[PDB]
């Protein structure tokens, strides 16, 4: 559940096929925006699983599990970004910001797109009647 | 850096080694 | 004689144990007592027979 | 695995079934290539384009214009489809504080206009996503809990009043939407 | 050196001893040895027979020790019996005899051998389960469901069974099935359908359950998130009375209706209310059973359910008047359990005497003993789960300027259902007569329970109000639940 | 301070319940008592059951208890200048525990095996030496190990504890019997009780023969230990509980504690020691000299019970009748005792910081005052309870001592006192902290 290997599954097709340039940039940015993501996000859930671990409520193996995985993530980044050294020359200073922002317009994205299936399913649970038009038929 | 079943079979293997010692030299002294 | 005087002063304000909580103390107590002492007794008397043999 | 087209530059899963992580990358990606392959410099900056906000600026001030008129079919078509290019002509590197207010001065309009229309479960989505996404305000819950009377959900109603008066609690309209709400409720019970 | 006992005179008044020392305690001990329930009967006469079948299914020690006592007594009195002489009372043949090797090999086989496996055993056991009593796996489960939420989608009955049907203790009870098939078997459970073949399964894993849903109601609290406690609060309502989640369910949780008929006739009757305004005779022609010794019962059923209702609450502070920045304060509710029938009862009725705070240091030293004197709360009326429980209410509070959890929920288990007995019948609604001016209405005979709930965080170290949010929920039945807000003023 | 990789055991990271606690707890006692049975394996009636000499158990505690009272003086004394204010002294006053130990397990052991009845004829030396310094090092980790968090407290107080009941069960369910002349009889109270009941066939004469029995020990013994115990038991509960509330975070109310025993079984264990020393000191000085004025005067040993002397003056009543043959030697003795008690828990209370200045000086810090009273009086108030508890709480043990020894129970008064405070100790922190 990651777009890290999407990007590798790209790359070696470009190998093979002869893909465009930029599509290699995209995944890149994408791979990027996803691991920025990803660092916000456990430094966000840090201290309520210490917490809950405190408390005697999650076991010992997943605050390990836990540790090692905030690590994983600053490598799979400091990857990332040699990467996007190797791929453009003077391409890393800019790189953080535009990824630091697409990050959060995409999020934004999805939450607006899943609004479209979310009308539906208060519908199916409240047993509304609702003809064409939006209006209510009681 | 010790866990307490270290401890538990450290204790029980040596208990066991000097009660095997025993026996094994009463035996021998029993024999020849 | 003033001595027992100011002890006996000081026990009356303290706060003696009622039934039902003393039932409980010496429940717990007596039944860790002989815990220890019938495990203690027990260790002290199978290895006699076994010092004999071994040694 | 996935397939990559020639003369569109698009990639499409050739698989008979997909995940939907995978399915939303792949238009992610999709969404980047055709934004990179519009804009020119290689090294592009997260400042805003001009011709895009002009075009949804016009889209939004021609729509604003059937109000005056008292056409309210066809402003809101306009407003929508000012909010749809906003939303699919905007490249994702541009600036997120000047991308967000726009959207939500947008939609603002187009819930005023929905709920003086008579559609009352568009307008319930667009204020529940207009209140998760980090705008707080009387004004919003004033009409949510319109909303939620309108489609008969009570509970809702004054657990919405309630949050609302636990913020401007010297509001003139949601006492009466309370004393409203609690109306229904003991009518509802009763 | 000692003398083992050669001629059998010694060892038969020890072992007599030590048997006599553990039979007459046991047989000493051996001659030494608040709230009404009213569903505990009709819930066994509702049961189906293959739930009674698989809850069915799923003193000589004192005898031979005095026996044994009696043969050691009778050859201790068949037998026939200067420098210090010690001896010891155990027998000759248990050391010199041809028993030697067996002694000590039994006594390093039960050294070596069954300690440390035991003990690793039981260490390995113990280390395996959460404090909560829920397996380590199924934790890391729903942590892992938990951290990687999209807040977009939104929850319903369907996903938190898909999230349980992961229970890594599901597994030890049947290695052979997949997730897929317990989801099948819950939504089966839930929608009042017939598995054919693995019922004794279905009804393991749904009692299993309960364990399950407190443990993710935990963690969801854990990690301030309400509308999944929620979720999962209406889940266990779903779960426990067999039902799934629609608009008019109080009215389809009773004992014997038929939906076909209820709902394609009435649209308006959705709580219980609404439904006890309605006459003797047309609550049965609407619900469509007509029978009057089978009406009977689901009347007795829609009118012995708990409704809760507010007095007065607000926020105390143990040894003061005010709450003063950085105190503990903590939160003071008075409800009343009334029934579904009975009219409203003012506020100003109450004699206040019941709704004051008792001032003295063994009362305020900790306020929460009286609560702990109260009855515990009766069988809940629960033909489709397999065991049997006890009623509960669940209470969370969380905040108003953002919205989020900021404590694990609180479990109540002891109130007093004195309100709802059948001595107070003239108290009914359909009457329209003012029956508070009536001869048997006494305001000092109606209870009020009390609940109190520790805050776990200091006041703020500011001056101003700041707006709570506290919802007291049931756990078996669709009732009128709880939902308040209530600010603390911060004075200084 | 210096760097040291040894070996210890790491304490839990979250709190351990109190089921796993027991079972450790028992566990490690059921290792400790298993490890003082067995025997060495060189050396060259049972003559080793009394004592645990000759077994694998030889130092025992005794290094860990040298170094425990070494460092604790060397800490009261004030040498050391500790400041809680780092957490690096701590652990550097931790290890100098450690490797003190270590070294005296090591000077022991040698002089031990070099001096000790062993045997001075290289291998069998060195294995010798390897069985005790092992055994030691196990002890020691045991203890650490109970200590850290895994146990209910601490190990040498248990040990003592399980010392104490064994040897008082073994007093009375003894099976090993005893054949002088008339015949055996069973060196056990209950087992002799019983045994006479049932094969002398004259119950009359049973009950009187089984139930005095001058020479070994007896029914009424036991009897009067019960009693001994249960008083004991019932004087554990009391406690001063003076009202007090907090003024920096509003609304904590509660009680502070202010038992009877306050200095709990310290001022009987010096008296004790001081007694014990001055009556060997007194039988050396007389076994060097055979006459002289002063040695004459200090004590005359005879048959080992002096006469006519100041260790006589001081020495113990064992039953009633000495009591009875001479009324001068209780009346000094009782006071004596008692007045020792006293001064040494009053000494005790004011050397050991438990003074009620620091009592109020720990009020003030943390911010409590008196419920009923003033800010300006809480030293004042102390003043008036905690001497006048510490006094008596030592009067009352020294009397408890003195009875005990005078009913002639199967067990000291100070020992029965240590075992029921050990025990009463875990009681209370399992009630608090709450668990099965």
């Amino acid at each position: 559940n990651d777009a890290h290997d999407l990007y590798f599954q790209i790359k070696e097709m470009s190998e093979n096929e002869k893909i465009h340039e930029k599509v290699l940039k995209a995944a890149l940015l994408n791979r990027g925006a996803e691991s920025v993501r990803r660092s916000l996000k456990l430094k966000e859930l840090a201290p309520q699983i210490n917490l809950l671990y405190k408390n005697g409520s999650i076991g010992e193996d997943y605050w390990k599990r836990f540790e090692t995985e905030v690590k994983l993530i600053e490598l799979e980044f400091k990857d990332t970004l040699q990467e996007a050294e190797r791929l453009q020359p003077g391409w890393v200073q800019l790189f953080v910001m535009v990824c630091k922002e697409i990050c959060f317009n995409q999020a934004l994205s999805r939450r607006y797109q899943s609004i479209l299936k979310r009308k539906e399913v208060c519908i199916k649970e409240w047993e509304l009647k609702i003809n064409n038009d939006g209006r209510l038929v009681n | 850096r010790v866990d307490p079943l270290v401890v538990l079979f450290l204790a029980v293997g040596f208990i066991f080694s000097v009660v095997a010692l025993h026996v094994i030299s009463k035996v021998a002294g029993k024999l020849f | 004689v003033e001595f027992v005087r100011e002890g006996t002063q000081f026990l009356a304000k303290c706060k003696k144990p009622d039934l039902k909580e003393y039932t409980k103390i010496v429940k717990a107590v007596g039944i860790g007592f002989i815990a220890v002492g019938i495990i203690g007794y027990a260790i002290k008397l199978i290895h006699i027979p076994i010092r004999y043999v071994i040694v | 695995t996935l397939e990559y087209n020639a003369n569109s530059k698009l990639i499409t899963a050739s698989d008979a079934v997909v995940a939907l992580s995978t399915e939303t990358n792949i238009d992610q990606i999709n969404v980047l290539t055709t934004s990179l392959i519009g804009e020119t410099n290689p090294n592009f900056t997260p400042q805003p384009n001009e011709a895009l906000s002009k075009m949804i600026k016009g889209l939004f001030e021609s729509g604003m214009k059937n109000l005056q008129q008292k056409k309210l079919n066809e402003a809101l078509k306009n407003v929508s489809l000012a909010i749809e290019m906003a939303q699919r002509k905007r490249a994702p590197w541009e600036a997120f504080a000047i991308q967000l207010p726009e959207l939500h001065f947008m939609l603002r309009s187009k819930i005023d206009l929905c709920l003086i229309l008579g559609k009352h479960l568009e307008a319930l989505q667009d204020l529940d996503f207009l209140l998760g996404t980090g705008l707080i305000q009387p004004d919003v819950f004033v009409r949510k809990a319109d909303c939620l009377l309108k489609l008969r959900q009570w509970e809702e109603a004054r657990a919405t009043c309630e949050r609302g008066l636990a913020l401007a609690p010297e509001d003139m309209k949601l006492r009466a939407l309370l004393i409203e709400t609690a109306r229904n409720l003991a009518e509802y019970n009763g | 050196n000692y003398e083992y006992d050669e001629a059998s005179e010694t060892w038969p008044s020890f072992i007599l001893t030590g048997l006599l020392m553990v039979v007459g305690p046991m047989t000493l001990l051996q001659i030494y040895q608040f709230n009404e329930e009213v569903f505990k009967n009709l819930n066994e006469e509702y049961t189906s027979d293959e739930i009674k079948q698989f809850r069915r299914k799923f003193n000589i020690i004192i005898i031979v020790g005095w026996i044994l006592v009696a043969i050691l007594l009778q050859r201790i009195n068949s037998n026939d019996a200067q420098s210090t002489s010690h001896g010891i009372a155990l027998p000759r043949f248990l050391v010199d005899g041809s028993a030697s090797p067996l002694l000590v090999v039994c006594y390093v086989a039960l050294l070596g051998l069954i300690l440390p496996y035991f003990v690793s055993r039981w260490w390995a056991r113990t280390q395996s389960y959460t404090k909560k009593g829920i397996h380590n796996v199924t934790a890391s489960n729903f942590v892992s469901n938990l951290v990687n939420y999209k807040p977009s989608e939104i929850v319903t009955t369907d996903l938190i069974l898909h999230w349980l049907s992961f229970a890594h203790e599901f597994k030890q009870f049947f290695p052979d099935l997949q997730p897929t098939d317990f989801e099948k078997l819950l939504q089966d459970h839930i929608n009042r359908r017939d598995s054919g073949k693995l019922n004794n399964a279905k009804f393991r894993i749904v009692a299993k359950c309960h364990s399950l849903l407190h443990g993710l109601l935990d963690i969801a609290c854990g990690f301030r998130n309400l509308d999944i406690a929620l979720g999962a609060i209406n889940t266990f309502k779903c779960i426990v009375q067999a039902v799934p989640l629609t608009p008019n369910c109080q009215i389809l949780q009773l004992p014997n209706v038929d939906k076909e008929h209820f709902i394609t006739k009435t649209g308006d009757i959705h709580t219980l209310g609404k439904l006890f305004t309605l006459e003797d005779a047309k609550i049965g022609e609407v619900l469509g059973i007509k029978d009057q010794a089978k009406l009977n019962e689901t009347l007795r059923v829609a009118s012995h359910i708990p409704n809760l209702k507010i007095i007065k609450a607000d926020f105390l502070v143990p040894g003061e008047n005010q709450v003063t920045p950085s105190s503990t304060p903590y939160i003071s509710l008075k409800v009343l359990v009334r029934s579904a029938k009975q009219p409203l009862i003012p506020t100003s009725l109450i004699p206040e005497e019941n709704l004051t705070e008792p001032q003295d240091f063994e009362s305020q030293r900790d306020p929460f003993a009286m609560m702990s004197k109260q009855p515990l709360v009766p069988y809940s009326f629960a033909p489709f789960f397999p065991t049997k429980r006890r009623g509960s209410w669940c209470c969370l509070v969380s905040s108003q300027k953002d919205g989020k959890i900021l404590q694990t929920p609180i479990i109540i288990e002891k109130l007093s259902y004195k309100n709802l007995n059948d001595d107070k019948d003239f108290f009914d609604k359909r009457i329209k007569m003012d029956l508070t001016k009536h001869e048997k209405f006494d305001i000092n005979d109606w209870e009020i329970g009390t609940i109190k709930i520790p805050l776990g965080q200091p006041a703020p170290e500011t001056v101003g109000d700041f707006f709570f949010r506290v919802i007291v929920k049931s756990t078996d039945y669709f009732t009128t639940d709880l939902d308040i807000t209530m600010n603390m003023k911060v004075r200084d | 301070p210096f760097e040291s990789f040894l070996p210890e055991v790491i304490a839990p990271e979250r709190k351990v319940p109190y089921n796993q606690k027991l079972i450790w707890t028992g566990v490690s006692l059921l290792i400790f008592l298993i490890l003082g049975q067995i025997p060495l394996y060189g050396i060259v009636l049972r003559a080793m059951l009394a004592s645990n000499r000759g077994t694998l158990l030889e130092l025992g505690v005794s290094p860990i208890i040298t170094s425990s009272m070494i460092f604790q003086f060397l800490q009261g004394t004030q040498l050391l200048q500790i400041r809680p204010e780092s957490k690096q002294d701590r652990e550097l006053f931790q290890i100098a525990q450690k490797v003190c130990a270590i070294i005296l397990i090591l000077g022991q052991a040698l002089v031990v095996v070099m001096t000790g009845n062993y045997g001075a004829p290289l291998p069998i030396c060195l294995l010798l030496i390897f069985q005790l310094m092992f055994a030691s090092l196990i002890v020691m980790l045991l203890d650490e190990l109970l200590s850290k968090g895994y146990g209910l407290g601490s190990g040498i107080s248990l040990f003592t504890a399980t010392n104490i009941a064994e040897q008082i069960f073994w007093r009375a369910f003894a099976p090993t019997t005893v054949n002088s002349g008339r015949g055996k009889e069973f060196e056990g109270a209950v087992i002799a009780f019983f045994h006479l009941l049932a094969v002398r066939k004259d119950k009359k004469r049973a009950l009187v023969e089984a139930f005095y029995r001058t020479n070994l020990p007896n029914m009424f013994q036991v009897l009067m230990t019960v009693a001994i115990f249960l008083f004991v038991l019932y004087l554990q509960g009391f406690r001063y509980e003076l009202p007090i509330r907090s003024t920096k975070v509003r609304g904590q109310i509660g009680i502070y504690p202010i038992k009877l025993f306050y200095t709990s079984n310290t001022p009987i264990m010096l008296q004790s020691a001081l007694t014990s020393n001055i009556f060997l000191i007194s039988q050396i000085l007389f076994q060097k000299y055979p006459t002289n004025p002063l040695i004459r005067l200090i004590g005359v040993w005879g048959i080992q019970m002096a006469l006519s002397g100041l260790a006589y003056y001081i020495q113990p009543l064992m039953s009633l009748s000495e009591a009875l043959l001479d009324p001068i030697k209780t009346i000094v003795y009782i006071t004596f005792v008692l007045g020792s008690c006293a001064v040494f828990s009053k000494t005790w209370i004011e050397i050991s910081g438990t003074s009620p200045r620091d009592i109020a000086k720990q009020f003030k810090d943390q911010g409590m005052v008196i419920n009923g009273k003033r800010e300006t009086s809480i030293y004042r108030e102390l003043k008036k309870i905690i001497p006048t508890a510490a006094a008596f709480g030592g009067a009352t043990i020294g009397a408890l001592s003195v009875g005990s020894d005078l009913l002639g129970t199967l067990g000291s008064g100070a020992s029965i006192l240590m075992a029921t405070t050990t025990i009463y100790g875990y009681y209370e922190a399992a009630a608090k902290e709450g668990g099965f």
